[PDB]
RNA sequence: CUACCCUUGGUUGUGUGCUGUUCUAAUUGGUAACUGUUAUCCAGUUUCAAGACAGUGUUAGGUGGGCAGUUUGACUGGGGCGGUCGCCUCCUAAAAGGUAACGGAGGCGUACAAAGGUACCUUCAGUACGGUUGGAAAUCGUAUGUAGAGUGUAAUGGUGUAAGGGUGCUUGACUGUGAGACAUACAGGUCGAACAGGUGAGAAAUCAGGUCAUAGUGAUCCGGUGGUCCAGUAUGGAAUGG
RNA sequence: GGACUGUUUAACUAAAACACAACUCUAUGCCAAACCGUAAGGUGAUGUAUAUGGGGUGACACCUGCCCAGUGCUGGAAGGUUAAAGAAGGAGGUUAGCGCAAGCGAAGCUUUUAACUGAAGCCCCAGUGAACGGCGGCCGUAACUAUAACGGUCCUAAGGUAGCGAAAUUCCUAGUCGGGUAAAUUCCGUCCCGCUUGAAUGGUGUAACCAUCUCUUGACUGUCUCGGCUAUAGACUCGGUGAAAUCCAGGUACGGGUGAAGACACCCGUUAGGCGCAACGGGACGGAAAGACCCCGUGAAGCUUUACUGUAGCUUAAUAUUG
RNA sequence: UUGUGGUAGACGAGCGUUGUAUUGGAGUUGAAGUCAAAGCGUGAGCAUUGGUGGAUCCAAUACAAGUGAGAAUGCCGGCA
RNA sequence: UUCUCGCAGUCAGACAGUGGGGGAUAAGCUUCAUUGUCAAGAGGGGAAGAGCCCAGAUCAUUAAAUAAGGUCCCCAAAAUA
RNA sequence: AGGGGUGAAAUUCCAAUCGAAAUCCGUGAUAGCUGGUUCUCGUCGAAAUAGCUUUAAGGCUAGCGUGAGAUCACAAAUAAG
RNA sequence: UGUCAGAGCACAUUAAUGUGUGAUGGCGUGCGUUUUGAAGUAUGAGCCGGCGAGUUAUGAUAGCAAGCGUUAGUUAACCAGGAGAUGGGGAGCUGUAGCGAAAGCGAGUUUUAAAAGAGCGUUUGUUUGUUAUUAUAGACCCGAAACGGGUUGAGCUAGUC
RNA sequence: CCUGAGUAGCUCGGAAAACGUUAUUUUGAGUGAAUCUGCCCAGACCAUUGGGUAAGCCUAAAUACUAAUUAGUGACCGAUA
RNA sequence: AAUAAAUAGUCAAUUAAAGCAAUACGUGGUGAAGUGAAACAUCUCAGUAGCCACAGGAAAAGAAAACGAAUGUGAUUCCGUGUGUAGUGGCGAGCGAAAGCGGAACAGGCCAAACUUAUCAUUAGAUAGGGGUUGUAGGGCUUGCAAUGUGGACUUGAAAA
C-alpha cells in the first residue's frame, strides 16, 4: 500500500488536527498552512507532523 | 441461562428496547475516510427490525 | 452464523471506565409519582414504613422531576436537581440536604 | 606559590570470578581386604582410584519425525495440475433500472500546494496557404476545421469560450452538524438542501466541506502514541483503567 | 536372473525377493559403546577392539573413474553473533522537609532495563562421497553430412571414467542385421547418439545349482486332430428322513413405441386348454455383499518429513552440593 | 357472496385408552377379553346381538401420559 | 401485494415458447431473462406420455350446454357440393 | 503383551480374525451424511431465486407463505388516459 | 388380480332396493422412501403379534386467561402439618427517569462554543395458569471407521533356555 | 523479659484463586528479614489511617450417604414390563 | 561382631493390624481421551473419568497476623438472595465470583514462650512441676483484696424414665 499521507497538528495546541495529501517528492518541504482549530475556535497555523 | 459475555461488553440497552450498538471501521487510516464519514460513525446506532429477530434470541 | 464471522467480533467494544468499581445506587424521588404518595413530613423513618425503600436497607437519596406539585412539606434528601430544587423551592416545601 | 578538573603510567593495597598447582578434609565407585555371613545382594571399617570433577535438584539454552498431538480451502459440464477468490469500466443484458456465464474486452491495489478553489483573460485537433537553415515531421502568419485536441488513468462517456489552457491570490483539500433522499439481508457504501461559528478567493454578488466521475482498499481481538472537564478499590496520590 | 543348500505373506503369490559366507566402511579402552527401564539394575557380558554394535554390497576372479558445489560428520580458533543470571548505571511514584504558587525533594518501600561479563552453539575455514548424492552446452571443422574423430567459446565443483549397451532398463520398437522359423510383435548374437545404461543406493565374466523363467529339440501321448465306449458315486426311480439362500402382493407371453432414456403387468396388434417331469439356464438389469472401483465429507486411521508446536534422549552455562 | 388442487408449512376445532378423584349403574339371573353376523357415524369411534368366557367393568367431568403403529436393510417371537 | 408479531419452508429444479450466449441457431446439453406448467394439482385431447393444447376437481347423479379435440370400424361421435 | 512383544522381513504373527488383539469404562464419543418417527377433521397455503460463508449435500439473512392486530383508501392491484 | 355392472345359482339378515357367488362387458402398469421426479431394471418391506422413537429439570421469550393493580405483585430460603393446600415468612426483583464511556447531570442528557441541528428521554405494569418456541442440560430414535485409561491372553505361531 | 525463623518475604518456573499467574496464598531452585516499638492485609505499590499479630493443636451442632433392619405407602411396573 | 566399649546384629516377652467390604459418600496424591469450539494447536471436557492410601460414623474444615471500608461482624459449617454480577477468557469458545443480607445451625478451650521449682556431671541443647494461650495487647515478676463460683468440650457408680 502506498502511504505519502500526512497528519496535521498544531504549533500552540498541539494536537492532531487534520490528514492531507501533500507530495514528498515535488516538494517535501514544510506546509505551515491556516485552518480552523475548534480548541482555539479560529484560524490557526497547522504544522505538518511526520 | 447466561448473558453472552462477549456479546454484551458491545451493546447498551436504552428505555423500550432500542438496542445501542457502536460503529466499526475505526482501526488504520482516516485518509481513506471521508470527513463526513469520520463525523458520522462517531455516532452510534440501534439494529434493524431483521437484525432485532437476531438479537432478541441472543440474549 | 454458518460461516459468517459472528457479530461480536465484527464491532469494536464499550469500555467501562467504572471497571471493578460498583456504582452507587440512589433511590429517586420524582414529583409526579411521589404526588401519589400522601406522606408528609417526609423523613427515612417514615419512608421505610410506606415500603419505597426496604426497611432493613438504607441508600441515599436524590430528588428529582419539575413537575410542580401544589403542597408544602419538609424533604429530607442527600441530592437534588437544580430543576427539581427550584420546584420543590417554589412549592413554599422546606428541604433540607442530608449528608 | 595556596589548589582544582581532564590524557595516561607507575603505583601499595581490599573484593569478583577466570585459568594453572596439590589435597582429601565433601563425594562416588561396577579396586581390594575384613565382619554381620555359611549372604559376590546390602550394611559397617580400612585401603585403593579419582575428586571438589563428574554427578544430581532447579533455572536457562542448542541438536533433536528418535517420540507425541494436530494441519494441509473451495470453485470447476466429475478427480487433478490450470485460472480465480477483493474492487472498477464496455458488450453480453433482449431501449426503466437491473440479469448469469470457466462468454466476449481492459485495469486497480493510484496521482496532484496543482492536476483544489476563487477572480480575471483566452479557445480546437487535423488540414490547407506562404516563409532562413528546415525537411514528411521542428515553427510562425492566416484561412479552414465542430472539439476526432485536451481532460493526471483502465473503459464509459460527456467535456465546441467548455469539465481546457494563462495570470494573481489562499489552501473550504473548514469545525459541530444536518432535514432528506439512494442502494440494500446485515455490515456498510453514495449524495446531501440548510444551520451556528470561523475563514479563504474576489470590491463584489457568489464559490470553496477536494480534483468531470466511477476502481484506488482489511472489520474485529490485541498493541502503541498524544490529549482528556473521566475514575484513583478506606483515604491521599500513583500505577493502572476509561 | 540369482552364488548355493535355505526363510518368506498360518489360509492367493515360494520368488529376479530376503537371508546368506565373504567384502568394505563406522563406533566402542571398560563401570565400553549400544539397548531397555524413571532407577537401581540387566544383556552387551560376567564380553574386553582378532569382541560387540551399526551401514551397505551379497560364490569366485578383475576394478570402484571424477566432484567437498550444497548437506551431514570431524577438527579449528581469531572475527561477528549467543541465553538464563549478576549489577555499571538511569528514570519515576508516596511524602518528611524545603518551598507564596509553581516546583525541588533526604530516608523506606517503590519501578525499570541498559555499560560490561555470559557458555555451548550458529555464521566462518579445511578434510571426509566404498558418507546424501550428482557428474553439460554453443560454434567451426571429419569424401556430403544430420552423425562426431577433432579444434575454439560459455557455464559448473566436476560435467559418466571404465565397463556394458533395445538389457527385468529402449517411448519410438514389432529398431536393423544374420540364425531361428515354409511362415516367429517371443528367442539367440550383433550393430553403439545410450528417451531415462553405468561402476559396493556397485559393474562385467562367472563353475555348479534352482518345486526359477523363457525358446528350441529326440521320444512321448485322446492337449489336439475327432470323439466314443466299461464300471461305479450321483444325476432318475422307490421306501425312511430331510434344511438354505431369495421372498410387497400376483392368475408372472410375444414384437413395436413409450418411460427415471434396456417394459410379464403401460398402449397398439399376435398367439397361447390347465397342470407337470427331465435337461439347460436368455431374462426376471439372478443371489450374498446400505460401493469396496472413482469423487465428496472442514471423517477416521496409519506412514514419511527442512509442515507447526512440544518433547524423550544428548550437550552447554549458572546456582546448592563445593572446599 | 367466495367457496371446500395441494407438498413443505401455518392455523383452528375434536376423538380413542389407562390411572386418580369425586356423583352412578350393572354384574354366577354372567363383567371384561376373544372370535363372528347381513349396523350407526365427515372420521377419530360408537354400538347391537350370538356363543367361548368365568369375575370385572362401563357411562359423565378435569388432571397427567412408558398415550394413539405401515414400514426404520426396525427388537423379539411364531409361521409358511 | 402496508407495517409489526409468531411459526416457518426453499436455493440440486426441470420442461415448453420467446430473445439469447456458449456449444455448431449439434445435443432431451449448459448458462441466462421473460411468458405458462409440474413440482405443491387431478382430468379430457395428444396411440399410450409432469411440464404441449383445452382446462383448475366439495361430494351423489343412469341430468343439460359445451372447450380443446374428434365423427368408416375397433370407439360414443355428418353429411352435402 | 499390545503409541507393545515377536518377526532369515512379508506391514509376518500375537487363539480360524491385527498399519496394529480382545475385554470394561470415559461414551449414550461424533455423524453438514443415510434410514425411521405411531389419532380425526376444517381453513389458508410458497420456493428451488439473491447475497454471504474454510463455502457449494450444509449453515446465516432477504423475498416468499401462514397465523393475530391495526391501517382499511391517500395503500395495493384491473382496465382507460 | 380389482372396480362399475351383471345372467344364473343357493339362500334369507342389525328385513333392508338383502346376502354369498359371478358366464360375461367397460375401465384400470402396488406402499412408504429420497429426488426435478419412479408401475420402475433406484432402495427397503415374506407375513403376522406385542413392543418401537419430540419427555423432563431449570430459565427466558411470544400468545390467551386470571389475580392484583399504580410502590403494588411476589417471596428465595426456612418453619408449623397428612408426603397436603394453607399459614408465618418481604430475603430481593421486576414497572414506576433517562442521558452520557463514566464522573456527573437529569423532564433533560450527550456531541458541541451553542439545550444551535441530531440521538434517546419526554413514561407502564407485577405475578401465576395453558400452549408454542428458544437456551443449558446426551435432549426425537438408530448408524461410523475412531482416542485414552484399567485389565486378560506367548496353550496358536515366532524367539531362546 | 516474652508471645509459635529457613518464618515472613525477594527472584527463577509454577498452581489455586471467577482469574489463562494479577493483588493474595503455596513451593521445586537460589536468597532470606523484624520481634510486637513489629508485621500482615485494605486485588501493583507508596504515605496516613483502619483492623488483627500468623509462622502450634483440637472442636459435638446444622452436612452428604444409605449396605441393611422395623412398620407403612405408592394419580410405581404387572411374566415382551 | 569387624572395633575394647559401641553399634549393626541374634533371641526372647507385650501390644496394633496384615485381611474382607456399604457395588453409597470424604480427603490427599496421581491423573486422560473422544468431544464442543462447525475443523484445530488456547481453552472446554475436568480436576471429571480411572488408580492408589487411609478411613469415619460422616469426612474435610474450623476461633481472626478473618475479612473488609463500615457508629461493620466478632469459630466454623449449609441453603437462598446477591446474578448469570463485576470480571476472566484464540477478552473467542466458554468460565464465573465475592462482600452484604435473609435464614439452618452455636463451644470454647488446650501446649511452648517469658520467668520459676526439682531432678539429670547443667558443655542443657535433658526430664518432670506453677505459668498461659492474646491485640478492645496480654502474659511472666512483685505488692493486695474479694471469692469458692459455674460451666461443660468431662470419670466412675446409684436412681429414675
Amino acid at each position: 500500500a502506498v502511504k505519502r499521507s500526512t497528519r496535521l497538528g498544531c504549533n500552540d495546541c498541539r494536537e492532531i488536527n487534520y490528514l492531507t495529501f501533500k507530495n514528498v517528492k515535488k516538494n517535501p518541504e514544510k506546509l505551515a498552512l491556516n485552518k480552523f482549530c475548534s480548541r482555539c475556535r479560529k484560524v490557526v497555523v497547522h504544522k505538518e507532523v511526520k | 441461562m447466561k448473558v453472552k459475555s462477549a456479546a454484551k461488553k458491545r451493546f447498551k440497552l436504552t428505555k423500550s428496547g432500542q438496542i445501542k450498538r457502536k460503529h466499526a471501521y475505526t482501526s488504520h487510516l482516516a485518509p481513506h475516510k471521508t470527513t463526513k464519514q469520520k463525523r458520522h460513525l462517531r455516532k452510534q446506532g440501534t439494529v434493524s427490525a431483521s437484525d432485532f429477530k437476531r438479537i432478541g434470541n441472543l440474549i | 452464523e454458518g460461516g459468517q464471522t459472528p457479530l461480536y467480533r465484527r464491532l469494536p467494544k464499550f469500555g467501562n471506565a467504572r471497571k471493578g468499581f460498583l456504582k452507587q445506587e440512589w433511590v429517586v424521588l420524582n414529583l409526579n409519582k411521589i404526588a401519589k404518595l400522601k406522606l408528609d413530613k417526609i423523613n427515612r423513618a417514615s419512608l421505610i414504613e410506606k415500603q419505597v425503600i426496604s426497611a432493613k436497607s438504607q441508600l441515599p437519596i436524590k430528588l428529582i422531576g419539575h413537575t410542580k406539585l401544589e403542597k408544602p412539606l419538609h424533604f429530607e434528601v442527600h441530592k437534588v436537581s437544580k430543576q427539581a430544587l427550584k420546584a420543590v423551592e417554589n412549592a413554599n416545601g422546606s428541604v433540607k440536604l442530608l449528608e
